[PDB]
């Protein structure tokens, strides 16, 4: 198996990878450095396939499958965020238009 | 003498509400240290940016301490060592060679833009802490862009080039009597304990992880040496240890030495790998055990300066510090996380709390047993 | 499909410059309640019985004005930058929008020919592997 | 296709210098074991030296064609070496601080944890490569915004030191070989630097174009990112879930089991380390306390030969009644019978020798009751702690074999229940599967057939004698390999212990 | 001609020579 959250060096030598760790130093992380492979005459820097779909990605036809989306598009017309910043610029809005009357008097 | 007490919620002490200052600065957040580096200052932009989007700046007055000189960092480091690094630039390594195998820089301390200048605003923020926490204009100096203890005198470690701890510590020992010293990151504050081993002014404690691990110092025989005979405490402690166990082991030390020891000032360090799904942590913790030791030092009433150190990924530190900044103030936090630029690094469920992980704990009854028993035998001493 | 990424876009802009709105916020928050305050012990009618109380009341708000006139600066200029930011925005979208609803051509049938084949390049990324 | 020809070419140009045909068939046989991926390469070349070793030009091409101290930690520096000067020390930092004492130096992440590692850390990288475009953009506006309001008589000799006026003269160069190509790069920063009037304005527009193109990809990848944080965060918290998941899908093979008993008896009994005290005469312990925990894994067993896909009825009506038939026979519970000076009376402890299948079943059997016999002292337990149980894992569990309950809702159901104290109920299933093909495979096999057939004979008879056993040993070898490692088994029927021992 | 890349930068040199 790979070695990964280990800052010995003593006896795990046999795990995979495991090279670049030592006592010596902090960084542990060097293990699960992504690897790369050439296709396409391209570097690609790479079990989640089955887990999760990649060809979702695949932009929706001309028949309104908008409702049934790909867990992606569903996720941002059903984002309620616009509403919350909206009711942030106006509160914003109200706290500065009561200093512009302080001010309105004050002039 | 150790025994089991369960976790309680946290809520804050009404008793006190003393003020905060909030060091920071907009151009740390522009420095980083690689490619596949871990160390990133970028938390301490998202930590940030939390509390700007989160409403806590009504409460605490946020400054911009002024970039310390290359004669206040002579204060405690060598002037060979603080010119190599003025020196030294991304460029002229090869030149420098010599200096940089000697001073040990480029191995876990990469040189990269505005190196001298990442050290210089860490050294003055905990300078300008120390000296607001000095005169009395505050009681609590959040200097969030310090956190800096592995380095040492002469040498660079750990990603620790300025020993910004030690400065302020001199700061305030510049008027205080006694001064006391406390750890929260997962390895060992070398620099910062050898820094004053054989005085009675300064006291380290550090519950870092023992064995196998990066600084591979401060085990349960580090008492001391000459004058400062059993003024340096240390609480070795094994992976997997949870929120319950720290506090035990934590709070009993703590109460014990400042019965003891009565410190003039405290400074906390608030290492943030020490969570759970960190990168390059092997602890357990969750963010109410890591606000606890924060929460039980101030709750005594004492000066103290927070700094900010450790940190591997990114979500974990920055609510962890963000909690801790609020607790700070005797506020507790909504925990719920609002829009802002980084909404999408913060998990699936953009939620401020993260869920501690169910690894196996280490650490057993007895062993913690023996090992505060150690400890306050040999703080029975003095 | 346009409309997905202005939707995208359109709350990572808007909060970038909102955090930096908190922060222009949060360096003068501290002076508000005393100008208030100031302004309010001044427009008293049991106020006017003491020159000197009067003179020293006006040169606190100016020197309140003074410090608070730069804060207020640095807040037009970033909504300044937040109106033309989101008016570009909002052109993409309504464009988009525009487009999207006139037809119930070639060139963004070229684009979905262009992706089909990223798409195709990294579905056989995992059978070759 | 383009790499082929010439291969081919140099391997009949090998075959022709061979020139014998067996010798040729020879290296034939030894370049396909080395695709199979058995030979190493160091071998494979030290191989084929004694074949075309003789061809020097063959053998180089096939050669380049495959490739005072005080304290634990601390030890006082010398008089010379404390001599390090420093200006900023005033007299208190000399009396306070230490200069003689120098400190000296004397767990399995889960996967998904690096994962989200790694997904963390390109999402740092896309961020920090558009706040490096955007710093890269601001210098490049602001230089375009002073050169345009200066003249044509200065825009000719206008020169770009490095720098470009900015508070790292590194920030930019990145940025810009990362938009053009590494060979153009310094090319480009040279460009720059030397004819700064018409460089900066075309560099400008492709920095704008990029940072939108750049901020397209990334809320384009924000979609798969989010999927695989969605997905793959909530099984990022079991540490134990997981690891101990792997741990039962690698231990159950038939290697392993006979293992875990020949280590302990030559790690404890037959090397003697203490060499004071004679070797124990078993190696594991087992216990049988509770019978109640039969019934409900018969019905388990009766439920998966009710629903599996490959077993023929008159099959299943013999498993319907073959495990009653075992747990019977071996614990005393309820020829037709058995269809459904050393002589001691009335003896109470019982052996039973058998082969790998037997042994394997048994282990099976065991594996499957500790972890049974671990929540029975908690059951009461976590009873009173969740309405600050038996029954309902049983009914859960019911209804995975027979295909009621996906496989996903029963990891999670255990995991409110006990948050802790078990993590070894989460694959029944697999090795309920194993223990009943198992069972199929003892009863299928002839060899096997006589094995219990001898078993029965020998635990119908209440009485044994010392040359008793030696004659069922004999008679269970007599149709059993020498190769084959010999096992026994003693059931204690006074404390209902099962005990076993490696031969 | 349906390219995406390796024209676009010829053409800022190209643009440089003229
Ligand atoms: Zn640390």
């Amino acid at each position: 198996p790979e070695a990964t959250g280990i800052s010995s060096n003593r006896g795990n030598k046999l795990l995979q990878r495991s090279e670049v760790v030592t006592r010596r130093d902090l960084n542990n992380s060097k293990p699960m450095i992504e690897q790369t492979v050439f296709y396409n005459g391209s570097e690609h820097r790479l079990d989640l396939s089955k887990l999760v779909n990649v060809k979702e990605i695949l932009t929706p036809i001309l028949s309104l499958g908008d409702i049934i989306n790909h867990k992606t598009i569903s996720r941002t017309f059903s984002s309620p965020i616009l509403k919350n910043l909206a009711l942030q610029i106006i509160l914003m809005i109200e706290k500065e238009q009561m200093s512009v009357v302080r001010y309105s008097q004050f002039l | 003498v150790y025994e089991a007490t369960p976790f309680d919620p946290i809520t804050v002490k009404p008793s006190d509400k003393r003020r905060v200052a909030y060091f920071y600065d907009a151009d740390v957040g522009n420095y980083a240290y690689g490619a596949g580096h871990p160390m990133k200052p970028h938390r301490i932009r998202m930590a940030h940016s939390l509390i700007m989007n989160y409403g806590l700046y009504k409460k605490m007055e946020i400054y911009r301490a002024k970039p310390a000189t290359k004669q206040e960092m002579c204060q405690f480091h060598t002037d060979e060592y603080i010119d190599f690094l003025s020196r030294v630039t991304p460029d002229n390594l090869e030149m420098f060679k010599r200096e940089s195998v000697k001073f040990n820089v480029g191995d876990d301390c990469p040189v990269f833009d505005g190196l001298y200048e990442y050290c210089s605003i860490s050294g003055g923020g905990s300078m300008e802490g120390a000296a607001r926490l000095n005169r009395g204009k505050c009681d609590v100096a959040v200097n969030y862009a310090g956190g800096l203890h592995h380095a040492k005198k002469s040498e660079a470690s750990g990603f620790c080039y300025l020993n910004d701890i030690v400065l302020g510590i001199i700061e305030l020992l510049r008027y205080h009597p006694r001064v006391l010293y406390i750890d929260i990151d997962v390895h060992h504050g070398d620099g910062v304990e050898e820094a004053f081993y054989t005085t009675d002014r300064v006291m380290t404690c550090s519950f870092h992880k023992y064995g196998e691990f990066f600084p591979g110092t401060g085990e349960l025989r580090d008492i001391g040496v000459g004058a400062g005979k059993n003024y340096a405490v240390n609480v070795p402690l094994r992976d997997g240890i949870d929120d319950a166990t720290y506090r035990s082991v934590f709070e009993p030390v703590i109460k014990k030495i400042m019965e003891w020891y009565q410190p003039s000032a405290v400074v906390l360090q608030c290492g943030g790998d020490s969570l759970s799904g960190d990168r390059l942590g092997c602890f357990n913790l969750s963010m109410e055990g890591h606000a606890n030791c924060v929460n039980y030092v101030k709750s005594f009433g004492i000066p103290m300066m927070v700094v900010g150190g450790g940190g591997y990924t990114m979500r974990n530190v920055a609510r962890t510090w963000c909690f801790e900044t609020g607790l700070l103030n005797n506020v507790v936090l909504d925990k719920d996380l609002p829009y802002n630029e980084y909404y999408e690094y913060y998990g699936p469920d953009y939620k401020l709390s993260v869920r501690p992980s169910n690894m196996f704990n280490v650490n057993t009854p007895e062993y913690l047993d023996k090992v505060m028993t150690n400890i306050f035998a040999n703080l029975e001493n003095t | 499909n346009d409309i997905t990424d202005v939707l995208e876009e359109f709350p990572l802009a808007t909060s970038r410059y909102l955090t930096l709105l908190h922060e222009i916020d949060a360096k003068c928050v501290h002076s508000m309640p005393n100008l208030n305050e100031r302004i309010d012990k001044f427009l008293k009618k049991d106020f006017n019985k003491d020159h000197q109380t009067q003179v020293r009341l006006l040169n606190n708000i100016n020197k309140i004005y003074e410090e608070l006139m730069p804060s207020l600066e640095e807040k037009m200029h970033v909504s300044s930058i937040m109106l033309d930011n989101l008016d570009r925005l909002t052109s993409r979208l309504e464009l988009a929008y525009e487009v999207a609803i006139k037809n119930t051509p070639a060139m963004h049938l070229h684009h979905e020919l262009m992706e089909k084949i990223e798409s195709k390049s990294n579905s056989k990324s995992s059978q070759a592997l | 296709n383009i790499s082929l020809n010439e291969e081919v070419t140099f391997f009949e140009k090998a075959k022709r210098y061979i020139g014998n045909k067996h010798l040729y068939t020879e290296f034939l046989k030894i370049l396909n074991l080395y695709s199979q991926d058995i030979l190493d390469l160091d071998d494979l070349v030290e191989k084929v030296d004694f074949y075309l070793g003789s061809n020097k030009e063959l053998f180089t091409w096939f050669k380049n064609f495959v490739g005072e101290a005080f304290g634990p930690s601390y030890k006082r520096l010398p008089k010379s070496d404390t001599f390090m000067p420093c200006s900023g020390r005033d007299d208190m930092c000399w009396e306070v601080l230490n200069d003689e004492w120098v400190g000296h130096p004397v767990h399995r992440k889960n996967q998904y944890e690096e994962t989200l590692f790694k997904i963390e850390e390109e999402r740092h990288e896309y961020d920090f490569y558009i706040e490096s475009n955007l710093r890269t953009i601001q210098c490049l506006e602001t230089i375009v915004n002073k050169i345009e309001n200066m003249t044509e008589n200065e825009k000719a000799n206008f020169k770009l030191p490095p720098g470009l006026g900015h508070t790292s003269m590194t920030i930019y160069k990145k940025v810009i070989r990362k938009v053009y190509d590494k060979e153009r790069g310094f090319e480009i920063i040279d460009a720059l630097h030397e004819h700064p009037a018409v460089t900066a304005p075309v560099v400008l527009k492709r920095l704008k174009q990029k940072d939108e193109e750049w901020r397209r990809a990334q809320r384009e990848w924000n979609k798969v990112w989010r999927e695989l944080e969605q997905k793959v965060f909530f099984k990022s918290l079991d540490h134990l879930g997981l690891t101990f998941k792997q741990a039962d899908k690698k231990l159950l093979t038939t290697k392993q089991l006979i293992s875990e008993i020949s280590s302990i008896k030559v790690d404890q009994t037959n090397k003697k380390i203490h060499w004071l005290t004679p070797k124990p005469k078993s190696q594991l312990d087992f216990d049988f306390p509770d019978k109640n925990i039969f019934y409900d894994i018969l019905c388990l067993a009766d439920t998966f030969i009710t629903h599996t896909t490959a077993y023929s009825n008159p099959d299943k009506e013999r498993l319907k009644d073959l495990l009653k038939y075992f747990i019977s026979l071996f614990f005393s519970i309820s020829l037709l019978d058995i269809l459904h000076q050393g002589i001691i009376q009335n003896r109470s402890i019982f052996n039973l020798f058998a082969n790998t299948n037997i042994y394997i079943f048994f282990r099976h059997w065991t594996t499957i009751y500790e972890r049974l016999l671990e929540i029975k002292q908690m059951n009461e337990r976590v009873t009173k702690e969740i309405n600050t149980a038996y029954k309902q894992v049983l009914r859960l569990s019911r209804r995975l074999i027979n295909g009621d309950l996906e496989h996903q809702w029963f990891e999670e159901s255990l995991r409110q229940a006990y948050n802790n104290k078990a993590f070894k109920l989460y694959t029944i299933d697999k090795v309920t599967q194993s223990l009943v093909k198992h069972a199929h495979t003892l009863m299928t096999d002839a060899k096997t057939a006589e094995i219990m057939a001898l078993f029965v004979k020998d635990r119908n008879a209440s009485t044994t004698s010392a040359k008793d056993q030696i004659i069922y040993r004999l008679q269970v070898r007599s149709h059993m390999s020498n190769t084959e490692n010999m096992f026994r088994i003693e059931f204690d029927k006074r404390t209902l212990h099962v005990s076993i021992q490696y031969i | 001609l349906n390219p995406l890349r390796d024209s676009e930068i010829n053409d800022d040199f190209h643009q440089w020579a003229q």
